[PDB]
DNA sequence: TTTCACTTCGCTCTGATTGGCTCGG
DNA sequence: AACCGAGCCAATCAGAGCGAAGTGA
């Protein structure tokens, strides 16, 4: 459900965004890129080995 | 007038309550020793969002700044106001419906139509 | 880059946690969603500055711009509220 | 020529990132 | 019954902040 009319104040500012995300979305594909399960490697490996308590809690 | 946006949507209880923490947020802003090196959010991820247009060249401190305030009463009433549909369901978690619902009562959020499509 | 295109979750999850009550959870799919709001915000209010400070050819974004973006794209109280915050910031 | 107002550099130090388990929904 | 998923914990290290140096109008 799309509407014709948005507001007044903001539909020629969105209109222009939609161009600059659809280049950024050409150049860098971040618009649908999706989300990585972690972000950096160092800090998953970190995670991963850290000593953990029996709740699988970070230890004390 | 200019205070149109703070109930623009809402009815009853949440009227006066996000009428309550704009009020709040006004006094805030208005006080006299403001420690500018305190901030939910970090000023160079503001910065580096605005510098992802290339339209844009240089920014004055004073943006970052103005945006880490902004973006911090936009989260807090956007989630108040988001909170009112996890109410009505007789929920404890909020979900991404909650914020669309939300968006969808103010035309103040028109410009998130293709962020959280309807 | 992938990361820098939205403020960190952590930040965003927080300033929503104080906005809920104590005995509220937030779901994932809504930290995620809220991130993406946020930033939308930013570039939005930005290039409304951006195409002004272009057009009086200023290479400058700055406070007043921001203010003006807010105003012309119907965020009123954002840019009436910020507006003593600007002022005190230059003082 | 110096000044002004930003960027980029270099570096220090800090707080965001991160997953196994529980148990309410 | 079975399943789903958000809070819980705090140490590393990516990067946020900051003074110094670089840039140019």
């Amino acid at each position: 459900e799309s509407p014709l009319y948005v507001n007044a104040k903001q539909f020629h500012r969105i209109l222009k965004r939609r161009v600059a995300r659809q280049k950024l979305e050409e150049q860098l594909r971040l618009t649908s890129k999706g989300r990585k399960p972690y972000l950096h490697e160092s800090r998953h490996n970190h995670a991963m080995r850290r000593p953990r308590g029996p709740g699988g809690r970070f230890l004390t | 007038g200019t205070w149109a946006n703070v109930n623009q949507g809402l009815q009853g209880t949440a009227r006066d309550i996000l009428t309550t923490y704009w009020q709040h947020v006004i006094n805030h802003l208005e006080s006299d020793n403001h420690d500018y090196k305190i901030h939910q959010l970090p000023l160079a991820r503001i910065k580096k969002v605005m510098k992802a247009d290339p339209e844009v060249k240089m920014i004055s401190a004073e943006a970052p700044i103005l945006f880490a305030k902004g973006c911090d009463v936009f989260i807090t009433e956007l989630t108040m106001r988001a909170w009112i549909h996890a109410e009505d369901n007789k929920r404890r978690t909020l979900q991404r419906s909650d914020i669309a619902a939300a968006l969808s009562k103010s035309d103040m959020f028109d410009f998130l139509i293709d962020i959280v499509p309807r | 880059k992938e990361q820098d295109r939205w403020l960190p979750i952590a930040n965003v999850a927080r300033i929503m946690k104080l906005a809920l009550p104590e005995n509220a959870k937030i779901a994932k799919e809504a930290k995620e969603c809220m991130q993406e709001c946020v930033s939308e915000f930013i570039s939005f209010i930005t290039s409304e500055a951006s195409e002004k400070c272009q057009q009086e050819k200023r290479k400058t974004v700055n406070g007043e711009d921001i203010l003006f973006a807010m105003t012309s794209l119907g965020f009123e109280n954002y840019a009436e509220a910020l507006k003593i915050y600007l002022s005190k910031y230059r003082e």
